[PDB]
């Protein structure tokens, strides 16, 4: 409505966005695990 | 002065002279009071009169 | 005598102009425009509206936080005395960490507040640059203004961030104050041996004088031919009338060469930008590859020599 | 000691130093200095010694205690 | 990785030489941009050579640049060709660099300060396609600012302080609200002429308009419009140039000198 | 409540709230980093 | 020579002095009577500068390096009298020649704009820079009391003069008229950058787009800062800022020494000694 | 009615405003009691 | 006053409340972990 | 404390007072926290307590 | 004081008066609190009482 | 009526204005009595 | 002094004079209080009277 | 939750998110480098 984007075109964007978020967070978590294994900070 | 002096207001309107005089005397009075406060001879607050009754510690003599 | 077009003798009022419509997906402009009579004697007598998006809101928040921190520290430096704050306002400041910390984070009272204020101010400036770029692109225009702002930001970051990191200490940065930052400017020149002998300082001063000269010439030229409709520069650029021809011919007869109505605005653009570019380089070379500019100039045969009429005995050389 | 050991300062033109040079008739000299604490600060604030108008540096915003 | 390249060279010297090279390039670029109007030059060297040697100097000219005008007004090349013209004057002396004499009647001569090119014969337009400069008789939503004289009915006096007519209408600008022209109803030919604001002084005390360019009897030769509701870029230039010519040709004492 | 959104345009309020939260988070982390008793980027 | 549209404007008359005696063009330049006078003043000034470089301060420190050539004013013991040629009179002759050349240039501009039928804004603006130079080398030396207070003629030596004059007041940043002039200079630079950027952006739009109109110029700056000044007013403001900077710089330099002989920070004591605090 | 509200609109606004202000002051009171118990200042 | 009807504000309010609750819950758990690591009072 | 106090909303626009009061309250809270952090007697972070 | 003082409100705009007095009172309260904080006798935080 | 308020519209502003100023001064009185009891200044 | 002074309100606008009087009086009160606080004799807060419960 | 894209434009949101992520990464790397205990630009 406000941006003139139909809900059916919103579901497809939301799915790809959340899939990308999950993929990004997996790499971030792995990198932090390795960083802790190198030198713990707590 | 001359009896016919009252014609002066046929050239100057009352409003623009009343405002100017009232805004002028106040400024002059403020300026004179500040000038007197600046001197050590005519400062009525710090002249030490009458007495002190206020105690006046190490000091900094550079200032 | 003759009408010099310095002030508007008779004004005309038309209804307010909202502005060129924006494309879809934009917020409406805020505020209702109003007219000022005294402001209309020198320029346009209409104020507002303004456009405020998301980048503009973030810039406002970041900048207000930074300014609040600076003001709070200035007030704390006089022990919460507001009258003494007004008395000493031009002399107060917030100042960088001590030289014994390097690039680390000191306590709040010893330079943490300065670091936080600098970070937030830099964020606000970057967001405002993004805002200018977006507003230029929304109307279909080009991006000259954002490039000039980028040059200004480059000089600002060289002054406050890049050079201290290269030198390895935060104490090389400038304080937040009126008289404090002038003191910093003087001490910087004293410490590095007479910045008058820095050649990029010379170029920057030349470009500043040139900007003043160019703006005086262009303003006087346009005001002189405005009786022919010369102030409407776009029409003259797309269809050359007597204003542009006379303006070119005047300068051709005066100094032998001339510019164009379109071309002169390029001379204006490059002269100002080069003022800050050469500035940013000039301080990045100071303290990193040159230690004393006077001795550097003597090494390269630039400093003049005077007859020896006054001299002193060196007490370290006895 | 001033009049015999520091003649490269106080005896270039033979001016000399007397008790009247400092006191000028007063038991306590008029132009002495001490270690300046500066303006008051909050309890948890670390002083900087500058950014404050002071006649000891001729009314500039420079460090106001160069004596120490 | 240090600051001394050799025994004499250092970094701060190479940097200044690189800046000088860049500055030379920038100056060449700016001078090439300057030469999009009025080149190649018109000199004796070209005409003696039978139109063979073209005087452009250094650097030479750039490739043509295209401007596209809104509302389908057309396309204009920044460096273009224009038709050589025959001026309305005659040289004072045959040596090069000599001035010309404005042959005929100087006001009605089209030479000197009273000269102008021939611009496009179409009205300037707004963002919606309307004419830009129009009289207040059609821009009814406009108004005169408060506490201002409203110069309708004011008498216009000539150079010598003799009345030459009265103001009848005011021509304003739709895109930027300001006055561009005054309309004078001349009481010598029963005609109406335009007067630019840049040539008129408002005597707001006694309600007068002063025109120091031309005299009162000269308001009878101002170039006229084609239609009474709009003006074109050609006619505006002609009208302004006619008044500008009076700054030199009005009286016998305006040609100089002082001594 | 809920009718408060008839007063406030959701987009501007959401953007302002998110900006304020980000600024507050950065400020709190900076203040903790400046205090030696809570700096976690040391040897401890 | 002539632009392709210039021949219509080469008319006779409009001279101030000379009439038809010097009314001609030399290449692209118009000369006139003041053209002759200014050109020969400039020529003699240049030749005397070159001779002063040839003589040098001594026979040992004489050099043709362009950064190191300097012609110096007399001593303060000569007062306002005329010094010997080798001891500072060459500086005075060159100063007179420079003043003559500048005034001739301004008068030639007046003649040119009388010929073209345009306003007189340009020579009027040039007169401000001429007045600043005259304050530097005429008004301040007379008020102080000697010609030795002028600055030396050299590319690098007049920088030494500026530095030493600045440090005669221990902190020159605290001069108030100096602050005003600097504010005007910086504001002028900002305004020039913005004017050039906007004109170029409107004239050179995005690819496949038409030239923008006058409404876009106002809309852009109303959407950035909430106010637009207009096409004529930006040139008004540019001229105003550029002339105010020079006027306040002249004021700032003419009060240093003649009207104030102490450090510049101390001048602010009137604010710190008010009874309010 | 310069702001454009009607009588019912103002009546409904005032009740919510006072309710929310009362809740905010109520939580502030508890925070201050806890602070006083932690470290009294008077 | 913002181009929003009753339902178009109720949906927004429900989503807003749920998101706020999730954010506050994770904030609380983070503060519990931090207090276990190094108490400040 | 007056039966007809709600008429105050017929004079001042609520939307432009909510923003003002929110901003004022936020800045006031920040300032009080910073003032407490600027005194050695109430800095809860540098006090050492508990357990140093 | 005469009872007819209520005619003041048809001479000055009530909204401007309300906002001006609110701003003035808030600024005055802040200023007085800070001036008290600047002293040694009336600084309730650094007074050391109770210890 | 330059302000535009009617005879009764402006007359009832006074009744609420004074009724609120009374309570503001009333609580200020209590605050100052407490402050004097804590630590007198004169 | 004069039974006809009430004509003054036929010349100067009362709405302007009310504001110019209230603002002026407020500024004057602030200035006089600051002047008193800038002295060692009439500074009622730092005079040490009565007593001094804090140490400095 | 998916209708959040009826409030904000996806393209501008993606660009802003990328810019924020890059700035945050630079900030964290610089903070780590400045501290001595975690600087990795010394070898070992
Ligand atoms: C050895 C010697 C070395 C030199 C050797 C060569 C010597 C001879 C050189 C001859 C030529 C001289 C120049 C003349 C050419 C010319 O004028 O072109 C006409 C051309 C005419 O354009 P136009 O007709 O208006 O085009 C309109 C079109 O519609 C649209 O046009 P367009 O989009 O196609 O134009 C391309 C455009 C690119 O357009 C785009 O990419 C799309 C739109 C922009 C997107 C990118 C945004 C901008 C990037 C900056 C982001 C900022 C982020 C926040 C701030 C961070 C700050 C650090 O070009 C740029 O804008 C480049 C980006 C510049 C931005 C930053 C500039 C200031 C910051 C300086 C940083 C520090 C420098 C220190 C050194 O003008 C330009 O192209 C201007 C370009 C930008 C000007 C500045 C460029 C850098 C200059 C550096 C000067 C100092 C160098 C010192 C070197 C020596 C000392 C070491
Ligand atoms: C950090 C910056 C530091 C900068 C340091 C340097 C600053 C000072 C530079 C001094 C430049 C002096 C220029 C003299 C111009 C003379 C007129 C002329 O023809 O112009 C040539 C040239 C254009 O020539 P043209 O129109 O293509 O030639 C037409 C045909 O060639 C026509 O063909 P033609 O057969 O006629 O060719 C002969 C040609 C002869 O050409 C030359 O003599 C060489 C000129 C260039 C050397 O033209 C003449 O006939 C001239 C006759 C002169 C007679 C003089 C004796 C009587 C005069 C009396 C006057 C009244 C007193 O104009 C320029 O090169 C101007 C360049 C400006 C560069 C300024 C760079 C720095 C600006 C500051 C930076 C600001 C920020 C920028 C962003
Ligand atoms: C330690 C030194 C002090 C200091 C001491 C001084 C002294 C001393 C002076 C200034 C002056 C100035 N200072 Mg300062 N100043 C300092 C620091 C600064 C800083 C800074 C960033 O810190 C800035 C921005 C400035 C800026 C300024 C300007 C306000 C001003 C110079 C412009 C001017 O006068 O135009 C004037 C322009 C002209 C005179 C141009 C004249 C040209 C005419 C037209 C002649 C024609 C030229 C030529 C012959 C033509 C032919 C050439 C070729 C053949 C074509 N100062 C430091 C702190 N400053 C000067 C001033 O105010 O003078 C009035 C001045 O005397
Ligand atoms: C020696 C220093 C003394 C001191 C000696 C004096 C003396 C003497 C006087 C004051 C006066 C004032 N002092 Mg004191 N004062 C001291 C310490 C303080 C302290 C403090 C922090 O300790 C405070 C907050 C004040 C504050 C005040 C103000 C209440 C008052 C100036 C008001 C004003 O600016 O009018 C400017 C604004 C206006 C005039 C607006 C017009 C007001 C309206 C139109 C008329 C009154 C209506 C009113 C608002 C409502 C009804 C009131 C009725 C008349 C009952 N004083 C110390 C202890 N103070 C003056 C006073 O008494 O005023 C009443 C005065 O003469
Ligand atoms: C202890 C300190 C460690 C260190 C510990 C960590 C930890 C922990 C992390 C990083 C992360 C990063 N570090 Mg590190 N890092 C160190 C020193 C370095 C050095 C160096 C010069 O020494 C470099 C070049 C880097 C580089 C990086 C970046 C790649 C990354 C942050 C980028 C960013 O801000 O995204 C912001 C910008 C965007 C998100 C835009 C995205 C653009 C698109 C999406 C690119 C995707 C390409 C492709 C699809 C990716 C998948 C394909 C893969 C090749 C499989 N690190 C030191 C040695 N570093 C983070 C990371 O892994 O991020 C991925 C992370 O969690
Ligand atoms: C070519 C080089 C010159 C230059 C160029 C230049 N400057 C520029 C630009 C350009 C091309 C812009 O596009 C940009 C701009 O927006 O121009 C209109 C700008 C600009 N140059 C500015 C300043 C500036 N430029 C300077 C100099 C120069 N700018 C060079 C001489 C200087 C100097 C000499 O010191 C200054 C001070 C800004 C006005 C503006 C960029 C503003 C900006 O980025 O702001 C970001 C931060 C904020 C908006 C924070 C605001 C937070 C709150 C609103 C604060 C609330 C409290 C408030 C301040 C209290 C007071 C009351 C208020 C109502 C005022
Ligand atoms: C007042 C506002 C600004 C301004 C305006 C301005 N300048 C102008 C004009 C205007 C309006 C012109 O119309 C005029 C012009 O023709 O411009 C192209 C000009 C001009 N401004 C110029 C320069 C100039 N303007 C400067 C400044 C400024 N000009 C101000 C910032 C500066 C600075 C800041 O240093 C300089 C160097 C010239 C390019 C030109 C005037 C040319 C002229 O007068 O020519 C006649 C003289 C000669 C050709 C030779 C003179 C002979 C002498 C013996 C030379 C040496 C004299 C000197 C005293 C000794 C050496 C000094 C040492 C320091 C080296
Ligand atoms: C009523 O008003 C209130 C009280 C609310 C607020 C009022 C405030 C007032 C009166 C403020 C007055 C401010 C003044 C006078 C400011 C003067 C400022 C001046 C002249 C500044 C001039 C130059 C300063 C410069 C150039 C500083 C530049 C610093 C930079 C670029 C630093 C960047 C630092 C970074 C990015 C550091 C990053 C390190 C990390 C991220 C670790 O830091 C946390
Ligand atoms: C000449 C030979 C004399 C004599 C007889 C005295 N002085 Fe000095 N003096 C100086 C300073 C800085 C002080 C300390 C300030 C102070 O104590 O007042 C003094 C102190 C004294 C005293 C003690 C006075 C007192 O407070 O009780 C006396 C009795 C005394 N002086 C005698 C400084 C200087 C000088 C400057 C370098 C010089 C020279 C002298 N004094 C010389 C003398
Ligand atoms: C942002 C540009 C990259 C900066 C990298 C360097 C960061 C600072 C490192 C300084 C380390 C100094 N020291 C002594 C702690 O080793
Ligand atoms: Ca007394
Ligand atoms: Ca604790
Ligand atoms: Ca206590
Ligand atoms: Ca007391
Ligand atoms: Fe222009
Ligand atoms: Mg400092």
């Amino acid at each position: 409505s406000m941006t003139g984007l139909t809900e059916q075109e919103a579901q497809e964007f939301h799915g790809i966005f959340v899939q990308s978020m999950t993929a990004f967070f997996g790499i971030v978590v792995i990198a932090h695990i390795l960083a802790w294994l190198w030198r713990p900070w707590l | 002065m001359s009896p016919d002096l009252w014609k002066i207001w046929l050239l100057i309107d009352p409003r623009r002279v009343l405002i100017a005089v009232f805004a002028f005397l106040t400024i002059l009075g403020l300026a004179i009071h500040m000038i007197l406060l600046s001197t050590t001879e005519f400062n009525w607050l710090e002249d030490g009169i009458p007495a002190a009754k206020v105690q006046q510690t190490p000091v900094v003599p550079q200032r | 005598p003759e009408y010099q077009n310095i002030f508007t003798a008779v004004q005309v009022r038309a209804p307010a102009y909202p502005g060129v419509p924006l494309p879809k997906g934009h917020l409406p402009r805020i505020g209702r425009p109003i007219f000022s009579y005294w402001l209309g004697k020198i320029g346009d007598a209409q104020i507002g509206p303004i456009y405020l998006g998301f980048t503009g809101t973030l810039s406002i928040i970041f900048g207000f936080i930074a300014i609040f921190i600076i003001g709070f520290n200035m007030l704390a430096s006089v022990d919460w005395n507001i009258i003494q704050f007004v008395k000493h306002f031009f002399w107060l400041g917030l100042e960088p960490p001590a030289p014994q910390y390097g690039l680390s984070i000191p306590p709040l009272s010893e330079g943490g507040w300065w670091l936080m204020a600098g970070f937030f101010l830099t964020m606000s400036i970057i967001l405002w640059w993004v805002r200018t770029y977006k507003r230029a692109e929304a109307l279909g225009m080009s991006q000259h203004l954002s490039w000039a702002f980028a040059a200004a930001i480059f000089f600002y970051l060289s002054l406050g961030f890049i050079r201290p990191v290269m030198m390895g200490s935060w104490a090389e940065a400038v304080p937040f104050g009126i008289f404090p930052h002038l003191d910093w400017t003087a001490a910087f020149s004293i410490r590095y041996g007479n910045l008058y002998y820095n050649p990029f300082h010379m170029l920057s001063i030349a470009f500043l004088y040139g900007s003043a000269l160019l703006f005086a010439m262009h303003g006087a030229t346009i005001l002189a031919v405005s009786r022919f409709g010369g102030d409407r520069e776009i029409d003259q650029i797309t269809d050359r009338g007597t204003a542009a021809e006379r303006a070119a011919i005047f300068w051709r007869w005066t100094m032998g060469f001339n510019a164009s109505m379109e071309s002169i605005h390029r001379w204006a653009w490059w002269c100002a930008v080069l003022t800050v570019i050469t500035a940013g380089i000039g301080i990045l070379l100071t303290g990193t590859v040159v230690e004393n500019w006077y001795l550097w100039a003597i090494k390269h045969g630039v400093a003049p020599a005077y007859p020896e009429v006054v001299t002193a005995v060196d007490p370290y050389a006895t | 000691a001033a009049n015999s050991d520091w003649k490269q300062h106080v005896a270039v033109n033979g001016t000399g130093v007397t008790c009247y040079t400092c006191h000028r008739g007063n038991p306590v000299p008029k132009y002495v200095w001490v270690t300046d604490p500066g303006p008051n600060q909050p309890s948890g604030v670390k002083p900087t010694g500058q950014n404050y108008a002071s006649s000891t540096v001729a009314y500039a915003a420079l460090p106001f205690d160069p004596y120490t | 990785m240090s600051a001394a390249i050799t025994e004499y060279m250092d970094v701060a010297q190479l940097t200044i030489w690189a800046f000088w090279f860049f500055f030379a390039g920038l100056i060449i670029y700016l001078r090439r941009e300057d030469k999009r109007e009025g080149y190649p030059l018109d000199s004796d060297r070209t005409e003696r050579s039978g139109g063979r040697v073209k005087v452009v100097g250094f650097p030479d000219l750039a490739d043509p640049k295209t401007f596209v005008l809104p509302h389908n007004a057309g396309t204009v090349m920044a460096p273009r060709v224009e038709a050589p013209t025959s001026i309305n004057a005659t040289p004072v002396a045959p040596f090069p660099g000599a001035p010309f004499e404005p042959n005929g009647d100087p006001m009605l001569s089209g030479f000197g300060p009273a000269a102008s090119p021939d611009r496009a014969k179409h009205c300037d337009l707004t963002f919606e396609g309307l004419p830009k400069i129009v009289p207040m008789r059609v821009a009814t939503d406009f108004s005169i600012a408060d506490k201002d004289p409203d110069p309708r009915g004011m008498t216009v006096v000539g150079l010598d302080g003799e009345v030459a007519g009265t103001i009848s209408d005011i021509w304003v600008d739709r895109s930027e609200p300001q006055i561009r022209y005054l309309e004078v109803d001349v009481s010598a030919t029963k005609k109406k002429v335009l007067l630019p604001i840049g040539f008129s002084r408002f005597d707001k005390k006694a309600g007068k308009v002063k025109v120091a360019a031309i005299k009162a009897a000269h308001f009878a030769n101002v170039p006229a419009l084609s239609k009474p509701d709009q003006i074109t870029l050609y006619e505006e230039d002609k009208v302004c140039a006619y008044y500008a010519g009076g700054k030199l040709y009005a009286t016998a004492e305006r040609a100089g000198p002082l001594l | 409540m809920h009718k408060i959104w008839q007063i406030f345009d959701p987009r501007r309020t959401l953007v302002a709230l998110f900006g304020f939260l980000f600024v507050l988070g950065l400020l709190i982390h900076f203040i903790l980093l400046s205090s030696p008793a809570f700096n976690w980027l040391s040897g401890s | 020579a002539m632009l392709s549209f210039e021949r219509k404007y080469r008319v006779r008359g409009g001279t101030l002095i000379g009439g038809d005696l010097f009314d001609f063009w030399v290449g692209p330049f118009y000369v006139g009577f003041f053209g002759v006078t200014g050109f020969f003043f400039a020529l003699l000034g240049v030749l005397l500068i070159v001779w002063g470089a040839t003589i040098g301060p001594n026979a040992e420190l004489q050099t043709y390096n362009i950064w190191q050539i300097s012609i110096a004013p007399p001593d303060l013991s000569y007062g306002l009298g005329m010094a010997p040629l080798t001891e500072g009179g060459l500086w005075q002759i060159i100063t007179i020649c420079a003043i003559g050349a500048f005034v001739s240039w301004a008068l030639r501009e007046v003649e040119i704009c009388r010929k073209l039928g345009i306003g007189f804004h340009i020579p009027f603006a040039f007169a401000f820079a001429i007045g600043a130079y005259l304050v530097l080398v005429v008004v301040r030396p007379i008020l102080m009391g000697a010609w030795g207070h002028g600055f030396p003629y050299g590319i690098l030596s007049h920088l030494d003069w500026v530095s030493n004059v600045g440090y005669q007041f221990l902190h020159f940043h605290y001069n108030p008229a100096h602050m005003l002039a600097i504010t005007f200079f910086f504001t002028n630079c900002l305004a020039l950058s913005m004017h050039g950027s906007l004109i170029l952006s409107v004239t050179n739009p995005q690819k496949g787009e038409e030239v923008k109109t006058s409404e876009h110029e106002n809309t852009f700056f109303r959407d950035i800062v909430g106010y637009s000044i207009g096409a004529l007013a930006i040139h008004r403001l540019g001229l105003f800022l550029a002339l105010s900077a020079v006027f306040w710089s002249a004021v700032c330099i003419v009060i240093s020494g003649p009207f104030w002989t102490r450090g510049w920070p101390e001048w602010w004591n009137w604010w710190l000694e008010l009874p309010l605090w | 009615s310069m702001t454009g509200l009607t009588e019912d609109e103002a009546k409904e606004f005032h009740g919510i405003f006072t309710q929310s202000m009362t809740m905010f002051f109520g939580i502030v009171i508890i925070a201050h009691i806890l602070a006083w118990l932690w470290r009294p200042w008077l």
